[PDB]
């Protein structure tokens, strides 16, 4: 499959984020498998715009639980490592694979 | 016989599409696409359905027909089925090409070149009435300047009057022509080389197909309705030729 | 009386079968006279009154 | 080097990048050249990178007329003005696979940068595209494929033939069939008006045989008890005092109400059918003057009319022979060659001015004295 | 329909015992099985033509 | 672009109608444009010509309709009373045609003619 090396892409952004005491390993599991559902519904087969545009309500939602644990429990805004810029990125990256499987729909542009 | 009243039953044929009408002399008939209108002169059943509804047939007159003749001679499978889209090289007018168009029907449709101006008129003045043909005014020598129009036939067919017959159905149907898909073709001998004579003339256009990677399958003559003529089916192989 | 009738009952509804082929046939012919200007929409309505 | 292809379709003009490259020296394998016909395996090979649409027809048919001609046009260089990058002298001059090498030298003119190309590879790549068609699309388009290119179609013949529209025979043949079939109805719908009139004024249809003048008086009497105005019955039909005098002498009569104020519509609405055949006789007679002036002259318009309506059409009369323009009825020894002499100046006519651009009156007119001369022979 | 309404019960017969209907035709030999689709039709004669096939 | 395009000029002229009144004496030509009609939608036609002096022109232009659509060759002639001497006949034929025959010993000039004919269109 291309799901399970998605997924296996996004390891090292939970692993400085519970290396870093801001996220412990039950509720990264939790994300992690509700990432894994939301990725596979991604790759689906037939799969739809509402399915891209609600994963990257996950995605952003969680950026903004991840910069609020961050400046309630180090106390620092930004944390200079991998944990900064991983969400951004694939939110990047999921808006130019939404782009590039459907390019008819100007909302989603 | 078979005067203008008699009853006819219309049996269906093997080549879904056309009908044989048995009456006490049998008939080759096709089920008219637009009723009420016949378009070169031919004879028309007319048969009842039940809201009554009528619904008409043409007959097909193979001494004006190319194909008809090769029909009643019996071919062992066409390419024009009543779904297919079919390119028609040389539609002369509407006099084999409403033919066509009826035993393609509805859905499918026949794209019908001409060179000629006249005929061009009337065939566009006979295409405004059924829908399902596309006429175009153009040389069947130049594939690439009516390539705008027409995309992806499913079947060919080739009644040109040139020497380069051979050149003329390659090159439209490597332009237009579906793998796997049918071309069939219609050689005048007379018309084409005048010298040598009928079979000759024939081994040496079906030698060119099949150096033009259309493999042959079927060679008929039609030699009580014309003379000299031949039709030649073929398919598109382009892939697995052997 | 001759208010409460049925001789031109029956001739009402001849008149309604006449008058309804009629109309159907003048629905052919005007049909295909604008089709002849215009051919693609007699097959996208079919409600002759509306064409 | 093949890494942009131009499809032109008959809804606008596309542009593919080509993403990876196809086997050249294998070209003939069957191995690949069935990936051409899947479809699992040309999107691995062709993605859509633009697809601008020509919108206006007429647009769409010059666009057409030019590259059927070989010739680049507004939309198409307007494309490849934006698609095409400028790839610089360092690297090299970007490549284009288009479909002809009459249209080939046409876009190296205006463009320097591009460099067209057609092998085979060219050919059956668009053949694939054009094979799978609208699934490469993805949706960037309004309106499918083959309606468009059946309008394009008819467009750019008539436009090769220059066909005269001004020459229509169709409306007379319409014209025709529905006048002698509008006759019949309203006759028929006329006599179902004296059959319903009958019950309240049956003394009527001896009096007015006349079915407009009957249908025009009995929209102005409504029920029996006019019985003084005389001065209004010359004017909606000497008479008018028998019929006077009959709505008051005669009742065989019921009195009923709403069936004559539903008689009364009937009637005013036969009187509407009747004023459109008097107007529609004129005017199909003053068509077969514009359309066939020469077999008008010569035959009678309405007897014309009715003699291409039997042939068909009118380049259908033409195309039959001078003999075969036996029709009965039409066309009324002494009384057998002088219909012969008619019947073959009429296919005369009909071949002049079928044939013409636009016809005159002067051969029917001289057609007209030819005959005459060969009845006074008589 | 199923109870063939005896016409084309006849003529069907007709039809296949063609082959002795007029001793100047001799019609091919063939078994001609009834084909349980088919209708009956009335051949409209062309306008164009009269006195030899009307 | 005028309505009789393939005008012959003269040497093609003369052995055209030369042929014409070989086939006249061979009883194998129908004079007439209703007969060239006729035999032209029967089938029977090697070649027809018209003339293109004709007072109506269209009442002998109706045969192009006919005859590329029945793929057979046809020729302008510039005199109808020129085609007339060449047919042998009083009045000015102004459309001949051939009919076809292979038992005529005109076989060899038709098939030159109309070969040169087919090249000229």
């Amino acid at each position: 499959s291309k799901t399970r090396y998605y997924l296996e892409q996004c390891i090292p952004e939970m692993d400085d984020l519970v290396e870093k005491g801001l996220f412990t390993k039950n509720e990264v599991s939790l994300i992690m498998k509700k990432r894994t559902d939301f990725e596979h519904r991604l790759n689906s087969r037939g799969s739809s715009i509402n399915d891209y545009i609600k994963y990257i309500n996950y995605e952003s939602n969680v950026n903004k639980l991840r910069a609020k644990r961050c400046k309630r429990i180090l106390q620092v805004k930004k944390t200079n490592s991998l944990s900064d810029w991983s969400i951004q990125q694939r939110i990047g990256f999921i808006y130019q694979r939404g782009t590039n499987k459907f390019p008819q729909d100007l909302k989603f542009w | 016989g078979a005067r203008g009243g008699a009853k006819v039953v219309i049996e269906p044929h093997r080549h879904a599409g056309v009908y044989i009408a048995r009456g006490k002399e049998d008939l080759l008939v096709t089920k008219n696409m637009a009723p009420g209108e016949s378009v070169y002169g031919e004879k028309r059943i007319s048969v009842e359905e039940p809201p009554p509804t009528k619904v008409e047939y043409r007959v097909w007159n193979p001494f004006r027909s190319k194909l008809a003749a090769g029909i009643m001679g019996g071919l062992d499978e066409l390419f024009i089925a009543p779904g297919k889209k079919v390119l028609y090289l040389g539609a002369a007018s509407g006099t084999s090409v409403s033919h066509v168009s009826d035993v393609v029907g509805p859905e499918g449709v026949v794209y019908a070149v001409e060179f000629s101006h006249r005929p061009g008129r009337e065939l566009i003045s006979m295409a405004k009435k059924r829908p399902n043909i596309i006429p175009i005014i153009e040389d069947a020598r130049h594939p690439q300047k009516y390539r705008m129009l027409i995309g992806m036939v499913d079947c060919v067919f080739a009644d040109v009057a040139q020497p380069d017959q051979a050149r003329i159905i390659a090159l439209n149907s490597h332009m237009f022509l579906k793998d796997q898909g049918g071309v069939v073709i219609s050689i005048k001998a007379n018309c084409i080389d005048s010298t040598v004579d009928a079979e000759t003339v024939f081994a040496r256009e079906v030698q060119k197909l099949r150096e033009e990677r259309i493999k042959p399958l079927e060679q008929l003559t039609l030699e009580p309705y014309e003379r000299d003529h031949c039709i030649v089916v073929g398919r598109y192989m382009r892939s697995g030729l052997k | 009386s001759a208010d409460k009738v049925d001789v031109m009952i029956i001739q009402a509804i001849a008149l309604l079968d006449d008058l309804d082929k009629e109309l159907n046939t003048y629905a052919m012919r005007c049909k295909e006279w604008y089709g002849w200007h215009f051919p693609e929409l007699a097959k996208i309505v079919t409600d002759s009154v509306a064409y | 080097p093949i890494e942009y292809l131009l499809f032109e379709e008959p809804t606008g003009y596309a542009v593919f990048k080509v993403k990876l490259q196809q086997d050249d020296i294998g070209s003939r394998l069957k191995e690949v050249q069935e990936q051409i016909n899947d479809f699992g395996a040309f999107t691995k090979l062709i993605e859509l990178v633009s697809f601008a649409p020509f919108k206006g027809a007429a647009e769409a048919l010059e666009n057409a007329n030019d590259i059927s001609e070989g010739l680049v046009s507004e939309s198409l260089k307007a494309i490849l003005d934006l698609n095409l990058p400028k790839a610089s002298s360092k690297k090299k001059n970007i490549t284009l696979a288009i479909s002809d090498k009459n249209l080939g030298p046409s876009i190296k003119e205006e463009f320097p940068y591009v460099d067209c190309i057609s092998n085979e590879l060219a050919q059956d790549l668009i053949r694939g595209v054009r094979l799978h068609g609208e699934k490469l699309f993805k949706g960037l388009q309004s309106g499918d494929l083959e309606r468009a290119q059946l309008g394009l179609g008819h467009a750019y013949s008539r436009a090769k033939v220059k066909f005269s529209v001004q020459k229509n025979d169709n409306h007379i043949i319409q014209a025709i069939a529905l006048l002698d079939q509008l006759d019949k109805d309203i006759n028929t719908f006329a006599m179902r008006v004296k059959e319903w009139y009958g019950w309240h004024f049956p003394e009527l249809a001896k009096l007015v045989p006349d079915n407009y003048t009957f249908a025009k008086l009995v929209l102005f009497i409504k029920d029996k008890a006019s019985l003084n105005d005389d001065s209004l019955h010359d004017l909606a039909a000497g008479i008018a005092q028998r019929v006077i005098d009959n709505a008051r002498i005669s009742m065989g009569q019921d009195i009923s109400e709403t069936d004559m104020e539903n008689v009364c519509v009937f009637a005013q609405r036969v009187a509407s059918l009747a004023d459109y055949r008097r107007q529609l006789y004129d005017y199909l007679c003053e068509k077969m003057h514009t359309v066939a002036p020469n077999l008008s002259e010569l035959i009678g318009e309405v007897i014309g009319a009715r003699l291409i309506s039997h042939a068909g059409s009118l380049t259908n009369l033409s195309k039959q022979a001078a003999s075969t323009v036996q029709i009965l009825g039409a066309e009324k020894k002494n009384k057998g060659r002088i219909s012969r002499y008619l019947a073959n100046k009429c296919s005369m006519a009909s071949r002049i001015d079928n044939y013409s651009e636009e016809p005159s009156n002067v051969f029917g007119s001289v057609l007209k004295k030819q005959v005459e001369q060969r009845l006074e022979f008589y | 329909d199923d109870n063939m309404r005896r016409e084309v019960q006849r003529d069907l017969l007709l039809i296949k015992h063609r082959a002795a209907l007029d001793p100047k035709r001799h019609y091919k030999k063939q078994r001609w099985e009834v084909p349980e689709r088919f209708a009956i039709g009335t051949i409209i004669e062309d306008k164009s033509e009269f006195y030899s096939s009307r | 672009n005028p309505k009789a395009f393939p005008l012959a000029d003269a040497a093609l002229t003369q052995q055209i109608l030369d042929v014409v009144q070989q086939a006249a004496n061979l009883r194998q030509l129908k004079k007439g444009a209703n007969e060239a009609t006729k035999t032209l939608n029967r089938g029977i036609s090697e070649f027809i010509i018209m003339a293109a002096d004709c007072e109506p022109i269209e009442i002998l232009l109706h045969l192009p309709l006919l005859c590329e659509d029945k793929n057979v060759p046809y020729v302008f002639v510039p005199s109808r009373v020129a085609l007339g001497r060449a047919c042998g006949v009083s009045r000015p034929v102004i459309a001949a045609s051939i009919t076809t025959n292979d038992a005529s010993a005109i076989k060899t000039q038709i098939y030159a003619v109309k070969d040169k004919i087919e090249t000229l269109l």
